[PDB]
């Protein structure tokens, strides 16, 4: 919820750099990724209605033991708020943050042998939004960057006609980049529409409208900072400031 | 106040570090209590009726016709008989337990 | 030897592993207590000849006001609990509810998540096994009423064994004609109507003459825990609902006449310790969705 | 000549003679609506965020208020309660509980210790005896609906006699195929599917003919004088969380699948009216059972 | 040659390796001391005639107030403090606990963290090896006390080589008649009935004469360093108690008659140093389950 | 075929039927909080020079107060203590304490008098049946922890049938030398030192190979409900005193080594449900003693 309201790449790299890793991973077990199944729609049908389930749905799915679970985990709760089940991490990798892990080699993890086409298709890119689709590409250039593999990133944007019209803008290791982009990474907000308590057809559509809805019950809870009115009350370590840099950019 | 610091030294404290050096002091009100929600209707008359919902005011449930916190009456006696500022406060506990009653 | 088992107790298929944490517990309370107003508001509007009560009952449950042209399902609430009776019932059924629903859901009502304070009778008879011999013939039908129909066309008398399972807890035996049933190698006692049996005794056995059937007609009785807020007779009407709507048609899945019947069976099967947690959570649903539809209902 | 009978129905064991009088059936009264209310009192608090109405509830029917780190036995009504149902199934049982003590926990409530104002309906089917001729066989199976499997190998058809007691009010008898029935030396009507009996009539007489065999599926309603509070589904769970509790346990009883089971076979012994009457006062004891020990599983 | 070793030295199965961090050592010290206050808190109920000390236990432990009707379960502690001992015992064992949530439940009260201010002495005997000619039978029973009984068949008297590993402190060897043990170069002494011995001073050969057979009893001192609230007496009972709840019931790992056993075995085996560190973890929270659960039995 | 069992399973004697009620019960559990007291007071009167709190003990416990050069022997709490621990041993005791006595003594203090607080693990094994063919020899040896010896003079290997009985929660069998072990009619796993058995599945087969002998280890753990004050430790050192002091001598009556070996072997005897509930009030009675006698001897 609170890494889906990010809507500038400022935030949303603030927000990885604070955040650890035992956030993406998720501790129910959940059911296999790929599956033809039916569910329940009463508010449209009386017959089940068929739908695919995958990993970027809002809700746990099992996940594989390997570092690529552990790559996809990252990016499926960035893009739909939560992760998978790959217990057993350990301590040291878990109390990293999530930007630790996609940039620096400190971690102790080896991403190098990654393939962002295989990572994209088990993702289901094909199934994901504007903004989804934007939000991986920012998890990729990361890794490549750590890796050195820079002519990798630009040649896989090059085959995928639309993940080149809309890739992010931003060297991994300037802070001048962040600043200036301007794009649009916001999934859930305030909405302008319309937006009424309704049930969704898919299981993706149904578990997005519950983190829209449960973000308006957010904004007007307590648990949410409102800059506006109690900015003296944020201590000054996490206080908004402009010349706000991430180590080492 | 009671636990004689300042602002600058508890600055970056927590909540839950907050609560045990105020509770290990003697003082037990450190909790917020969430408010019961009344069910209102109005009735329709010439226009369609309206349903809403509001919070009891003052944190009493109208069941109970108390206060939510079922310890109050024991946590007023906590604050009558502690001691806070003994070196530098007279009749701290006593004066604040009988604006609490 | 020849086999005998009853049906319902054959090929228990395994229950799902999600929603059975604090949390989720809670959530099936919350409903169910919800539920119970609805149905109570639907009965005041009648006597009061105004919608007010019924509207404001549904708001409570469903998050929305209710409006005209609009089908009155339930809301978001009838979509999680909907769904999550199906994850009960099977591993196959898929988990599509996020941790975010759940526990925006369980917040509405206080209520405790506790499905372990009181305990409810269960007559489902457990036959495990009846090993008979070669010139004889064992039928057994009926899952609350057991009959064991036996026919021997031997020359000699033959004994069969009765294996009721170690979880019943009495089995209250009735024969057709007085007959004898002893432990094993205990000498048999003089021929009788009734017997009543604790099933850890050990198997049993029964001496069946030449000439006329001899019929055993077989009633159990085992204690579950359950939440005090169970009610059978409206997790039983629930469990009928439920397949009639078709949530319990998933793949690889064992169908059964009565909520009686399910709990029992797995029960019976190995670590049925823990299936019969996940299956409480699930009557307790199924008592919530019972009182939802009724309130509810549709052509 | 063959004769067949209900299992249920054989050697109805005698019931206690003890707790029968006006104090007694007070006591059993006043425990009954205490703890109906312990069983109200459970919902009511976890509807609302307080324990009161649940410590009000106890402290009236255990005398005692109720303590964290303690089993919550019930107290001495509890244990008043459990020895009487004991005393009440048979005439084996001790009787414990003093005069006195039942007494005194009789004027906790003021209610009344009628136990015959309402009635009840009981669905057991009392088929003393059925009478067959030589090459026949007759099987009688189940007590809620009896099943009578009859089977004719003999060259010509023969005639089957039903007696259904005196007691029962009504008996609907329901066939596998249409059969003939009719009363003892009376003409026998054309075949039919379904038959409705008065059991005082008389035995009836059932046309068996040579074939296939014939199922006749039978139900009844007995009327019982019960009090008011009575309810079936709270009896019956009650028995069977009594006879699962050990407190049957007698030398020299009879055990029955259902309370409907044991107070049938009491009506058609000897001293029916009698028997029945005791047996009564145990179905309220063991409505105050359930509803208490559910509250407080020990 | 035949080679005999002690049943419980076979194959020790790997520990887990999560939950031994700074911060999951502070949860496990700070569950103990809360646990133990819910024990405490009973006999301070009883002086005071009120609940007061308990509802202010379970409070600090639960995060919830005590409510009638609803089993007291302990809360989120409980929950925790389960399934870190599951994951404590075996590497296999899922950790399921977030950080978070340790972190959290460690800050409800200070305590040292150091799992290593103290020690204790354990008592299970280490046989590693038992070497024995052809014509002589060994049998080692016993695991706090092991009874070695060798028998010689053979004309000549023979030489047992006797292997009580390098971790033990200090073992001690009783006989049933008086013998002869040395070591491996040094001469025979005159025969007496026991004898203390080093562990590191080397194998030890004993002369078995012809005849009647003779037993020896061994009995071990081995010192662990162990936090300061260690207690021996709770640890076995809490052993005994997650045993029985089903903690321990996961593929692939070995049962222990007793947590001496446990950390024996673990002791001896490859990488025993850091193996040792995670099983005194374990005992500290099974020291806290067996006072919680018998304070709150489920 | 031949036939072992375990001696301290062998005809256990009736137990005592008096002092069991709830207000027999609160006076046990008041003696053992103010028995508790006095030793306590010991360790205080040190702290402060001033004997305070030990005549505040004793003056509570023995209603008089201490003397210099007057004997202390407990009072009248002293001797009703003595009395109803003979009583509850054996049903031939005589009940000689008034009842009127034994509430004027529970009255001294505000305790629950509850039995079923928590729960205890007694170490008892109960090796019931051990079934071994013609040409084999089984001895069993131990009640805490069970040695079976088993040698095989015949042609070809043997089957023995273990039966630990169906009260017992777990049960683990570490043999000399690997064995197999397995249900009635199951196959046969591979060799291993340890097993982990639960006594309610079976009777289980070991195959016993010709040659050297095999001795198999057993150790067993049983839960039993006892109160929350119930001390292990104290129990069996109390068990041991009033052996010594002659509480236990009465005609007819078996004896044991151990409390622990006392109340299982009453669990193993028919209505053995209902003989622990006494023997349970037995053990707080002993703890009691203990403590009592401890701090006044003689």
């Amino acid at each position: 919820m609170d890494v889906l309201s990010k809507g500038s790449l400022k935030e949303l790299l603030a927000h990885l750099e604070k955040t650890p890793l035992e956030e993406a991973i998720s501790y129910r077990i959940g059911t296999v990724p790929y599956q033809n199944v039916l569910i329940s729609r009463n508010e449209y049908y009386n017959q089940l209605y068929p739908d695919t389930t995958s990993l970027i749905d809002g809700v746990s799915r099992e996940g594989q033991r390997n570092v690529n679970g552990l790559i996809m985990s990252i990016i499926s709760y960035v893009v739909s708020g939560s992760g998978h089940y790959i217990p057993n991490i350990g301590f040291m990798l878990l109390r990293r943050s999530i930007l630790d892990i996609l940039t620096k080699h400190d971690t102790g993890l080896v991403t190098n042998n990654l393939n962002y086409g295989i990572i994209a298709r088990n993702l289901t890119v094909s199934k994901m939004n504007c903004e989804q689709r934007k939000r991986m590409l920012i998890c990729f250039k990361l890794l490549a960057y750590k890796d050195g593999n820079q002519n990798d990133y630009e040649i896989y944007l090059n085959q995928n006609i639309p993940l080149k019209q809309i890739a992010p803008n931003f060297i991994p290791g300037d802070m001048r980049t962040v600043i200036h982009n301007q794009d649009q990474l916001a999934i859930v907000g305030i909405p302008a529409y319309r937006l009424t308590q309704s049930t969704e057809l898919s299981i993706r559509d149904d578990n997005a409208k519950s983190y829209k809805l449960g973000y308006v019950d957010w904004y007007n809870s307590n648990s949410f900072l409102r800059e506006r009115s109690e900015f003296n009350l944020i201590r000054l370590k996490d206080r908004d400031t402009k010349y706000g840099k991430l180590n080492g950019w | 106040f009671l636990t004689n610091t300042t602002y600058d030294i508890v600055n970056n404290d927590t909540i839950d570090v907050l609560k045990m050096k105020l509770r290990n002091q003697g003082w037990p009100f450190v909790e917020r209590y969430n408010a019961v929600e009344i069910d209102m209707s109005v009735e329709p008359l010439r226009s369609p009726g309206q349903v809403g919902r509001y919070y009891n005011p003052f944190n009493i449930d109208p069941l109970t016709k108390k206060h939510v916190e079922d310890r109050l009456e024991e946590f007023i006696n906590q604050v009558q008989v502690g001691r806070f500022r003994n070196a530098s406060g007279n009749a701290v506990g006593t004066t604040l337990a009988a604006f609490l009653r | 030897a020849n086999r005998a088992t009853s049906a319902f107790l054959d090929n228990p298929h395994p229950v799902g592993v999600n929603y059975v944490d604090e949390g989720s517990r809670q959530f099936v309370a919350v409903a169910e207590l919800l539920a119970s107003k609805l149905i109570d508001s639907s009965r005041e509007s009648d006597e009061s000849n105004s919608d007010v009560p019924f509207v404001q009952a549904y708001s409570k449950f469903a998050d929305d006001n209710p409006r005209h042209l609009r089908v009155k399902t339930g809301g978001k609430m009838a979509n999680a609990l909907t769904n999550v009776i199906r994850s009960y019932y099977s591993i196959n059924a898929p988990a599509i509810v996020p941790q975010v629903e759940i526990d925006r859901l369980a917040s509405k009502a206080t209520v405790s998540g506790d499905m372990y304070n009181s305990y409810a009778i269960f007559n489902s008879v457990p036959i495990v096994e009846v090993l008979s011999p070669a010139r004889t013939t064992v039928s057994i039908v009926g899952s609350d009423r057991a009959d064991v129909t036996m026919l021997n066309t031997g020359a000699g008398a033959a004994n069969i064994t009765f294996n009721f399972g170690q979880i019943a807890e009495t089995v209250i035996l009735k024969g057709s004609v007085p007959f004898q049933l002893a432990r094993l190698n205990q000498p048999m006692p003089a021929a009788r109507f009734t017997y009543k049996l604790r099933p850890l005794d050990g198997p049993f056995i029964v001496v069946l003459p030449v000439g006329n059937p001899l019929v055993i007609s077989a009633t159990a009785a085992t204690r579950i825990q359950v939440p005090l807020a169970f009610n059978k007779a409206l997790v039983e009407s629930g469990f009928q609902t439920a397949m009639n709507d078709g949530l319990f048609d998933i793949q690889n899945v064992n169908y059964y006449s009565s909520f009686d019947e399910f709990i029992i069976s797995q029960y019976h099967a190995q670590d049925g310790i823990n299936r019969v947690s996940t299956c409480v959570i699930l009557g307790l649903a199924l008592q919530a969705y019972d009182q939802m539809r009724r309130a509810l209902p549709v052509r």
